[PDB]
């Protein structure tokens, strides 16, 4: 049978890491999976667009950066933007 | 087939209800009924032409959903 | 016994805020919409799937547009929701 | 050959930067895709998924209740401005509606 | 002198024919700076920018003015009220 | 700097006749313009993003027809 | 070798393929690009080009002027109802409304 | 002093097809060029959704006529549809 990816460990993981005593459905799995992907469609596409406008080839993580105070609204995009950067640099690190 | 009747007036009276309306004139239904007609036309017309251009014969819930998300209406549950 | 006319409405509004079900029967609806599809296609099958997210979007709209028209009837110092309501409603949403 | 780590541990996540990493490649998004940019993604999209998840559970303990279910979504998302605002176009199935009704109605 | 409701209808027919800006161009000019000075510091408009930006601003000004008509003739009414202006903001999903 | 008065009672009144309207109410322009400037705030907002991403400190019109644009306004004439 | 002709004039068309081609390809829109698609998109181009100059030349016309303006363009999509549904979120510039006056109003 | 391709040279050849003793301004080029970028790019942007969404990785005349279809109302697609068949087909014969 053809394997099928989702988002499906990784949301349980992150629960477990916020709420170690809870389950979650299956129907509210697959609402956090289409949440999921329909916001990495839109920061991908905005940050597409602002890759063209410029006459760039390349997306970076200044695109994303952009792409996110532009979409989130309010304090959510400040506080997203931060996690962004608190995890390149990590990634810089090692 | 005269399907339109099946949504009966207890079930509009019932999705008003939901929405908060206390009191409901009779002329309600047939506009209610007009709407919905409407908008099924035209979200399963986008539908039937998603799944004709892919050489199906059935319908599947990515059509739908696809016809969602163009009219700007995504619908979160069924797919992705 | 006997409420006074308004009690059991308002009940209902609260009971039927608190639920999540399908307010409108499956078999009906799926005959609506298998009929609306004839006049496309010719012999045409449909998944559960299809016709359950077209009943989710389905009452999801009329509950919205039911809220606005509830709007606009208050706004006009009444009670009772006329089709003017839902006219004027659907105007200004650009419908 | 030194032991494999995955990305996503280096950068201390818990959504995968490889696969987001492929899906921007193969998405056909940009010509060339940075280092740094799946990095960046998987980050918001946790802190995104770690934010609603939280209100769903608080809604759920709230109820009484051990697990998560669609209406404890629908109510985590509707109460929080912001994620109303960005969810504003979006129908959650088995959401309900907020529980709500004008004074107007009310009697005196 | 002309009973009231004949100039506001003379005017109605004129402002509905000609294609003109209807704001004064130098006062929206100094306000969009007065707004654009919060988010930066020393910037720098195009001519061009503050046109779109008061195209823009007037297209959607005569919208809603439209839809405010409408709200306040749907209550029986001739003249314009902010409850209206409220209305339909709300049911167009902007202050919603 | 109020320059939010810029816009007077007459020229709210020349657009409310635009749009058809007979009567103003005299309690409607505080209104106009708080409605206009919270606009103006959201689509500048989003220009000055899109000339801050380009390393720019010139907001050219393109900036603006794409912010416009980003939230369903499409504005034909300007590029 | 032969002579060059343009992808346009084989399809009869005035809109140029070669380039819809070029910018279909450079515009990251799929990873192939079929040699029938550029041809198609300049006929459906050139198709809605001619349909909204030739309304906004029969409003010029019936305003008894010569050249077109934004104004007539306005016009003519605004009086069309396919046009007005295609372009329901488009604001034309220096185009004016539509005169319309509401019946309640009126004395 | 850099060259900048718009679609200036075929909406006046139109022009003068549709109506030879008519002249268009700056003001219209300018509009009929943005609106002509605008509809090309939501033609393309729907065939290349369409043609992820079937797992195919060409953009092909079909795709085209769908999104035609799917994007433009009423008749108007119907006669658009018509055009672009032609089209195709002489470009098949020569």
């Amino acid at each position: 049978k053809t394997r099928k990816e989702s988002y499906a460990i990784y949301v349980y993981k992150v629960l477990k890491q916020v709420h170690p005593d809870t389950g979650i459905s299956s129907k509210a799995m697959s609402i956090m999976n289409s949440f999921v992907n329909d916001v990495f469609e839109r920061i991908a596409g905005e940050a597409s667009r602002l890759a063209h406008y410029n006459k760039r080839s390349t997306i970076t993580s200044r695109e994303i950066q952009t792409a996110v105070r532009l979409l989130l609204p309010g304090e959510l995009a400040k506080h997203a933007v931060s996690e962004g950067t608190k995890a390149v640099t990590k990634y810089t690190s090692a | 087939r005269d399907n339109i009747q099946g949504i009966t007036k207890p079930a509009i009276r019932r999705l008003a209800r939901r929405g908060g309306v206390k009191r409901i004139s009779g002329l309600i239904y047939e506009e209610t009924r007009g709407v919905l007609k409407v908008f099924l036309e035209n979200v399963i017309r986008d539908a039937v032409t998603y799944t004709e251009h892919a050489k199906r014969k059935t319908v599947t819930a990515m059509d739908v959903v696809y016809a969602l998300k163009r009219q700007g209406r995504t619908l979160y549950g069924f797919g992705g | 016994h006997r409420y006074r006319p308004g009690t059991v409405a308002l009940r209902e509004i609260r009971r039927y805020q608190k639920s999540t079900e399908l307010l409108i029967r499956k078999l009906p609806f799926q005959r609506l919409v298998r009929e609306i599809a004839q006049d496309f296609k010719t012999d045409l099958r449909f998944q559960s799937s299809a016709v359950m997210a077209l009943q989710e979007a389905s009452e999801a709209y009329l509950v919205a547009l039911f809220e606005d028209t509830n709007l606009c009837a208050i706004h006009a110092k009444r009670v009772t929701i006329m089709p003017k309501d839902i006219q004027l409603a659907r105007r200004i949403r650009g419908e | 050959r030194a032991k494999a780590k995955t990305r996503s541990s280096r950068a201390g996540l818990q959504f995968p930067v490889g696969r987001v990493h492929r899906l921007l490649r193969k998405g056909n998004y940009a010509e060339r895709v940075g280092a740094g940019a799946p990095v960046y993604l998987a980050a918001v999209l946790e802190y995104l998924t770690a934010e609603i998840l939280e209100l769903a559970g608080n809604a759920a303990r709230d109820n009484k209740k051990t697990r998560i279910i669609p209406r404890h979504l629908q109510l985590a998302v509707r109460n929080d401005e912001e994620l109303n605002k960005l969810l504003g176009r979006v129908t959650i199935a088995q959401g309900g509606v907020l529980p709500n009704i004008q004074s107007v109605l009310l009697p005196k």
